[PDB]
This record gives C-alpha cells, sequence and structure tokens, in this order.
C-alpha cells in the first residue's frame, strides 16, 4: 500500500510513541 | 512478551490476532500487509509434532485489537479466511526454516485509526537496517513469562544480534532465513517473545522515510527470555519473492 | 477467559 507503515495515530499526526526514539538511536 | 510494556493505543495497527473458533482461544499473532492479506508464521498453522494442522474454517483473524480477551466493540474487526498458503519449503521437521505463511481474507478489511498495514522491506531497507545492534520491536499477547498472561497487547524493543553469537547460543542449525534478537547477559536489559507471540511481527522504523517495515516474524526460542539464549525470527526479506509470487498468483 | 464474540462471525 502506498500508505503502508504510517500509523494514523502517530506518523499521520506527527506524534511519536514513547519508545520509537530507542530504535532510532540504535541505527548508527 | 517477557519484560515488555503495555502498547499505546494505535501503536501497532497492523497487529493481528489469530483466533480459534472452537474452543474460542488465541492461537498466534500475525500482521496486516494489505486490506486482504495477513502474514504469520507457518508453525501457527502447521506443526505436526503437536498435531497442529488448521484449515481455513477453523480460524478467524481479529484486527484492530488492544485488549487480549475483551470483544472490542466498534474498534476491532473480525475476518474469515478464504485461503491459507504455507511456504512449500517450510521445515517443520528440524528448525522451522522458512517459517512463513499467508492468509487471504474473505473480504477486505476497512482501515481505521486502529487498523493499518505495515510495509514489507525492499532489498535496500533490509540491507541498511538488518545489522547487529540495530533494534526492532516485537508485539504480542503471548505469555509474560516462560513458566502469566497480559490484559493488553505487549511491546518490547530488542537489538539484532551478530550471526555468530546467534549460532553459538544453540545446538540448532541456524539458516540464512532466520535472524536472532535480544540482549546478551552482560547487557543488563531483558526481553523476548514467548508462547502465544508466534507469528507476530518484528518491525523497524526506517530513518530514511519514517515508515514501519516488518523485518521478522516471531518464530522460535529455547525457553523465553533465558540468559544466553535469543529469539529467532523469520527473515521476511529473504522470503519476499515467495510472498510476491503468492499475492500475484492469488 | 475470552469474552464471547458475536455469533455472526462463527456462522
Ligand atoms: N512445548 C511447548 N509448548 N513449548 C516448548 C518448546 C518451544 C520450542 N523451542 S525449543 O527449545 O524446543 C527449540 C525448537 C525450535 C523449533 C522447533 C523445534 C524445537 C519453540 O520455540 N517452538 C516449537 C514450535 C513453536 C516454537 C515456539 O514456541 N515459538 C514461540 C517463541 C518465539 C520466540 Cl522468538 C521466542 C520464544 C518462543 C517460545 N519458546
Ligand atoms: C504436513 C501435513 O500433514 N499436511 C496435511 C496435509 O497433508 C493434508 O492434506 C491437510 C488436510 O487438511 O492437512 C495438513
Ligand atoms: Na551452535
Ligand atoms: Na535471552
Amino acid at each position: 500500500e502506498a500508505d503502508c507503515g504510517l500509523r494514523p495515530l502517530f506518523e499521520k499526526k506527527s506524534l511519536e510513541d514513547k519508545t520509537e526514539r530507542e530504535l532510532l538511536e540504535s541505527y548508527i | 512478551i517477557v519484560e515488555g510494556s503495555d502498547a499505546e493505543i494505535g501503536m501497532s495497527p497492523w497487529q493481528v490476532m489469530l483466533f480459534r473458533k472452537s474452543p474460542q482461544e488465541l492461537l498466534c499473532g500475525a500482521s496486516l500487509i494489505s486490506d486482504r492479506w495477513v502474514l504469520t508464521a507457518a508453525h501457527c498453522l502447521l506443526y505436526p509434532p503437536w498435531d497442529k494442522n488448521f484449515t481455513e474454517n477453523d480460524l478467524l483473524v481479529r484486527i484492530g485489537k488492544h485488549s487480549r480477551t475483551r470483544y472490542e466493540r466498534n474498534i476491532e474487526k473480525i475476518s474469515m479466511l478464504e485461503k491459507i498458503y504455507i511456504h512449500p519449503r517450510y521445515n517443520w521437521r528440524e528448525n522451522l526454516d522458512r517459517d512463513i505463511a499467508l492468509m487471504k481474507l474473505k473480504k477486505p478489511v476497512a482501515f481505521s485509526d486502529y487498523i493499518h498495514p505495515v510495509c514489507l522491506p525492499d532489498r535496500e531497507t533490509a540491507a541498511s537496517l538488518l545489522q547487529a545492534g540495530y533494534k526492532g520491536r516485537v508485539t504480542g499477547w503471548g505469555n509474560l513469562k516462560e513458566t502469566g498472561q497480559p490484559s493488553v497487547l505487549q511491546v518490547v524493543n530488542l537489538p539484532i544480534v551478530e550471526r555468530p553469537v546467534c549460532k553459538d547460543s544453540t545446538r540448532i542449525r541456524i539458516t540464512d532465513n532466520m535472524f536472532c534478537a535480544g540482549y546478551k547477559p552482560d547487557e543488563g536489559k531483558r526481553g523476548d517473545a514467548c508462547e502465544g507471540d508466534s507469528g507476530g511481527p518484528f518491525v523497524m522504523k526506517s530513518p530514511f522515510n519514517n515508515r514501519w517495515y516488518q523485518m521478522g516474524i516471531v518464530s522460535w526460542g529455547e525457553g523465553c527470555d533465558r540468559d544466553g539464549k535469543y529469539g529467532f525470527y523469520t527473515h521476511v526479506f529473504r522470503l519476499k519473492k515467495w510472498i510476491q509470487k503468492v499475492i500475484d498468483q492469488f | 477467559d475470552f469474552e464471547e464474540i458475536p455469533e455472526e462471525y462463527l456462522q
């Protein structure tokens, strides 16, 4: 889907979840 | 999920519960990859050592859920299965090599704030993100400990582990169609999938395009959250040609 | 331990 992986209550609202930053910080 | 936390509302809108019709019980996790297709582990549907061989009419999928046991009226959607497809080279006899299956729904599911598909990785996203130390996220309603059960969907973030460490943690033969994840004993932190989390997704959020990709499927582990063991996940990208063949054909 | 689901899905 063209819209896959973009969550209505998070990415589509530019809201982050409480632990996604932990994932980003590991992508070194 | 061992040593995880309660999911936020809408945190994993691709989460699917595989549900047995009679007796009504949870069978596995799964994930929504389009309005008509659900991805799971083959061993959720076929595992002869345990006398497991489900047919379509044995099963339902429940999409949009948060509570494990409640009927989430006006939120979850329950779908019947048109057809199961199991990887033809799934190795249930030895080590669950190629532990992947697809389920086509009888009718398309309507997307909502709680129901939305995850992406499947392309070769470049897989190459970039499938690296030791990089963390993904595992979700499920399975047991909270090896030896109990959650009120709501659980979530845990876990690092991918170097392949030699995965291999050296077990006597089982590890294949290129698997990767392992979890913390090492010296890392302090803990967490794993467990019984009932089978078939659910290991996802990563691409830092290049902001989208969530399903890199793995909860497959197997020696216990749950044991020191020196790791969880093993089906390598989705390695099996994507099969996924594409099934969807294109059916 | 699961709440009953609507009968429409079991028919
Ligand atoms: N009797 C039970 N209900 N569970 C005990 C055996 C658990 C087995 N792991 S093992 O140590 O036996 C190694 C094994 C391996 C794959 C196939 C056969 C054996 C295992 O794991 N299997 C067997 C087929 C299903 C599968 C499974 O239970 N997957 C869920 C699971 C996934 C992850 Cl990522 C982490 C933990 C767990 C729970 N162990
Ligand atoms: Na080994
Ligand atoms: Na461990």
